[PDB]
């Protein structure tokens, strides 16, 4: 397994590949790009991955989406691997989740004007570096924590603090923010992370593929901080559904396909199946 | 010619032999001189656009649109088609058709491979007999020739389990399921504007066990609805009199139009907004926002949804006072039909006269600045882009005692005490000032009278005090001192609450309806020793929350501040 990095690390060190891709590299962004393909179907560039929170991941991914051909799914370039009081006091008494923890909620519940509730792009940016840095049986401890009455599912609610970074002044055009969060290098992998690992099945007894909680779980709470970023849609102690922050409307005679995207967040039995089984 | 659906689904085994009809398909034409072709790509696909190799084994029929096997299947064809999947699972290949890869140029089918061969007849429940797994779902024009556009049967299930006896049945619908051939019609053609959806329960009977499916069907639509008034409305009458800012809805209204299909992509390009021309001014101070929205109306106790475009007028600039005009604004309206809206506007000048004298006082015990009196125009609330300031002219020019600061918030001015000796001076007691109000903008401009007299007798402080009233913790040494902002001389107490960390906090300011008042005006601000706990930037010792600017937004106990550390204290 190799790293998009190591393989341009590689591709540096020779001249015939270097040639290769800084040719198609010029093609993207007839007989020059096939040559190039058929040339670079066997280059370490090729079936590269990248990795969840490894340094220069920015990079990994401008590569891998730059050797990218220019559509619901695509590859995810990645490796394939009271209740919440307890939550919150198990975080509060080890110190790089206090320190984090008070990082993004000092930084997110600053209001600034009566008309600007918070900063967008550094909440977002707190979050990431929360959710990329913490291990994991803290995060999923304090954003999966099996609750039995209302102010449970508040505290489980507002742990994220959707007050700043979900809801916005309206509700978008979900075919609008899936254009907008694949522009973008980093949210448009994140999304194919979250494609590859939490799609339903028919096959499996828990409808998700090769049967991993984890993979999903991670491929989940790895959206966090971007503009596709989903919290739950009330305080309901069991009714337990997610949704990013946009709606069916305005969708004209795509309104199939916008069901058919929301229904990955809304109508999952294979997220709804692993977060109850993780509630267990 | 369009397809009915986009995907379609198959399952394989192994050791299938050749000949084995595997599918139907089905293209709706859309004039009558459209026969349906079907041509197929040259590609196994894998997963995620992968191409494994060329299709050699599933041929078609052009005419019945019958997918079936040209050739046999095995191990070895199926474990060499797996090594090039590159790391996945292989589970689903899907096929490219073209027809004269996308809806409805285009249309991919799947196919579900099982490693194990073909089970038995008994060996399988007849929900897996009847219908797929993918339940379908099927698009359709409006206003359009119908025909023929799905079949019930799994080809392979009773190619190779011919003797179950199967029946299908469908429950004014024009659709229908016709006998000795379960083909799928419909009667006549549909539009989306009388209804949208269809869903329906499909029956299949096995021998025994009758199992319903859902049915979807989905209704697309044309550019078929001009744009429509709600009621009769084609003009809308607004004055511009006060607000003249850069930005402000002037004017607003609804078109009603049945069409969606210009989506949101390319809704700017279809539904246009143009402002017919004729005078500069108004292209230099107006212009036109649009934005449409959905809503749901009903047809025949159904709901379908619509767009409601709407139309607001909205400024360019900061119009000054001097405007005294009006026009008559002319709209092209665009639904690629033509329709044509209009807009009344009448900007009216603004009077800036003043009540001519403010009579009023002051004591002689107050300090320097000190809130008197308030300076406005007869509208104070109606300005909001035009900058209005205000100064002071003394007569004497010797007795130079007040000054006059100007809130833009409001656009009005407040007295504050300047100097204390010449307040304290028993010479300077009526004063006699010419209030100029003024403008920014245009010069017009007007004065007025301001008498002041100057009332009281003058005692000491004490001889601890601090500048500040804010320094005093508990209520005596509060009203026992005099601070700074006060004109009464002496410091007042609020006392507040015991409910935790409130807006009610107990302490000791210059004026109980300024100092804690939640907001740092112009007054407070000059020099920060007036009111700390509206106007600091600094730390705040005991549990609270701070203001949203600045300052304190809720305390607990009592809260004192030290303005010269920037620093306050909430204790009970
Ligand atoms: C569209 O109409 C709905 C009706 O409830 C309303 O909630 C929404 O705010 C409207 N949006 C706009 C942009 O007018
Ligand atoms: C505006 O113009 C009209 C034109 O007749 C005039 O009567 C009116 O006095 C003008 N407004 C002001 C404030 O002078
Ligand atoms: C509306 O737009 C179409 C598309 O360019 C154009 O052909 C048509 O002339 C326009 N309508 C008018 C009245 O100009
Ligand atoms: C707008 O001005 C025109 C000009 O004569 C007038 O006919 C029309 O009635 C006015 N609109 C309204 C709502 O009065
Ligand atoms: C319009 O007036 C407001 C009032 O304070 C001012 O802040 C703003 O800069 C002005 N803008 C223009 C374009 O004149
Ligand atoms: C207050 O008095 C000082 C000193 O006499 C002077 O500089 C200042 O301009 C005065 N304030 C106003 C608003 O004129
Ligand atoms: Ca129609
Ligand atoms: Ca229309
Ligand atoms: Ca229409
Ligand atoms: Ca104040």
């Amino acid at each position: 397994p190799v790293d998009c990095v190591r393989a341009n690390e590689l591709c540096a060190a020779e001249s015939n590949c270097s040639s290769r891709y800084r040719t198609l590299r010029q093609c993207l962004a007839n007989k020059e790009c096939q040559a190039a393909l058929e040339v670079l179907q066997e280059s370490p560039l090729y079936d590269c991955r990248c990795k969840r929170g490894m340094k220069k991941e920015l990079q990994c991914l401008q590569i891998y989406w730059s050797i990218h051909l220019g559509e619901f799914y695509e590859a995810s370039p990645y490796e394939p691997v009271n209740h919440c009081l307890d939550a919150a006091k198990a975080c509060n008494l080890n110190d790089n989740c206090k320190k984090l923890r008070s990082s993004y909620i000092s930084i997110c519940n600053r209001e600034i004007s009566p008309t600007e509730r918070c900063n967008r792009r550094k909440c977002h940016k707190a979050l990431r570096q929360f959710f990329d840095r913490v291990p994991s049986e803290y995060t999923y401890r304090m954003l999966f924590c099996s609750c039995q009455d209302q102010a449970c599912a508040e505290r489980r609610r507002q742990t994220i603090l959707p007050s700043c970074s979900y809801e916005d002044k309206e509700k978008p055009n979900c075919l609008d923010l899936r254009g907008v969060c694949r522009t973008d290098h980093l949210c448009r992998s994140r999304l194919a992370d979250f494609h590859a690992n939490c799609r339903a099945s028919y096959q499996t007894v828990t409808s998700c593929p090769a049967d991993n909680y984890q993979a999903c779980l991670g491929s989940y709470a790895g959206m966090i901080g971007f503009d596709m970023t989903p919290n739950y849609v009330d305080s309901s102690p069991t009714g337990i559904v997610v949704s990013p922050w946009c709606s069916c409307r305005g969708s004209g005679n795509m309104e199939e396909e916008c069901e058919k995207f929301l229904r990955d967040f809304t109508e999952n039995p294979c997220l709804r199946n692993a977060i109850q089984a993780f509630g267990n | 010619l369009y397809f009915s659906r986009d995907a379609y689904w198959e399952k394989l085994y192994v050791d299938q032999a050749a000949g084995t009809p595997l599918l139907y398909v089905h293209a709706l034409r859309d004039a009558p001189e459209e026969v349906p072709s079907f041509r197929l790509g040259q590609h196994l696909y894998g997963t995620y656009r992968t191409r494994l190799h060329e299709n050699n084994w599933i041929c078609i029929q052009e005419d019945t649109g019958l997918l079936y096997l040209n050739r046999s299947l095995d191990h070895s064809s199926w474990e060499k088609l797996s090594v090039r999947n590159h790391g996945f699972p292989l589970l689903t290949v899907y096929l490219k058709v073209f027809l004269s890869c996308q809806w409805p140029g285009c249309a991919r089918v799947y196919f579900s491979f099982f490693n194990t061969s073909f089970p038995a007849c008994s060996s399988l429940k007849p929900r897996e007999l009847c219908f797929p797994e993918t339940r379908p779902s099927f698009r359709i024009r409006e206003n359009r020739p119908p025909g023929t556009f799905h079949q019930f049967r799994l080809l392979p299930v009773q190619f190779l389990c011919p003797n179950i006896s199967v029946a299908y049945r469908l429950l004014g619908l024009p659709f229908r399921c016709a006998p000795d051939s379960l083909e799928v019609s419909t009667r006549w053609a549909l539009d989306r504007e009388q209804r949208e959806k269809y869903e329906l329960v499909a029956v299949c009977t096995v021998h025994e066990e009758v199992v319903m499916v859902p049915f979807p069907v989905t209704v697309y639509d044309e550019d078929d609805s001009a744009p429509t008034f709600p009621a009769g409305v084609d003009t809308a009458s607004a004055v511009v009199e006060f607000k003249r800012k850069e930005d402000t809805v002037v004017a607003t209204l609804r078109v009603f139009d049945a069409d969606v299909v210009p989506a949101s992509g390319e809704l700017v390009r279809r539904y246009t907004s143009t402002l017919l021309p004729g005078d500069t001014w108004a292209q230099q101070t107006f212009r036109v926002e649009h934005w449409p929205n959905e809503t749901s109306v009903q047809a025949n106790g159904s709901f379908v949804r619509a767009t409601v475009h709407d139309y607001r007028l909205v400024l360019n600039r900061n119009l000054s006072i001097s405007e005294n005009r009006t026009m008559q604004l002319a709209v092209l309206v665009n639904d690629s039909g033509v329709l044509l809206l209009h807009f009344n506007v009448s900007v009216l000048p603004v009077s800036l006269h003043l009540p001519s004298t403010y009579s009023l006082s002051v004591s002689r015990r107050a300090r320097r600045f000190a809130q008197i009196g308030k300076v406005c125009v007869e509208n104070c609330q109606a300005f909001s882009g035009i900058n209005v300031q205000y100064k002071l002219h003394s007569s004497g020019a010797n007795c130079s005692t007040l000054g006059v600061v100007t809130s833009a918030e409001d656009t009005s001015g407040i007295l504050f005490v300047n100097d204390t000796k010449a307040l304290r001076r028993p010479k300077c007691a009526e004063l006699h000032y010419m209030v100029v109000a003024t403008d920014q903008q245009t010069s017009r401009q007007a004065q007025a009278q301001l008498l002041v007299t100057v009332e009281g007798s003058y005692v000491a402080e004490e001889a601890g005090c601090p500048l500040s009233c804010a320094v005093s913790k508990r209520r005596l040494e509060c009203e026992e001192c005099g601070g700074l902002g006060s004109p009464t001389g002496r410091c007042e107490w609020r006392q507040g609450d015991g409910k935790g960390i409130t807006r009610n906090f107990s302490t000791c300011s210059p004026s109980t309806k300024t100092c804690p008042d939640g907001h740092c005006d112009v007054v407070e601000t000059q020099d920060i020793n007036i009111c700390p706990q509206d106007c600091l930037r600094g730390s705040i010792v005991g549990g609270h929350e701070p203001g949203e600017p600045r300052g304190i937004k809720a305390g607990y106990g009592t809260c004192n501040c030290f303005p010269e550390e920037e620093k306050c204290f909430c204790e009970p």
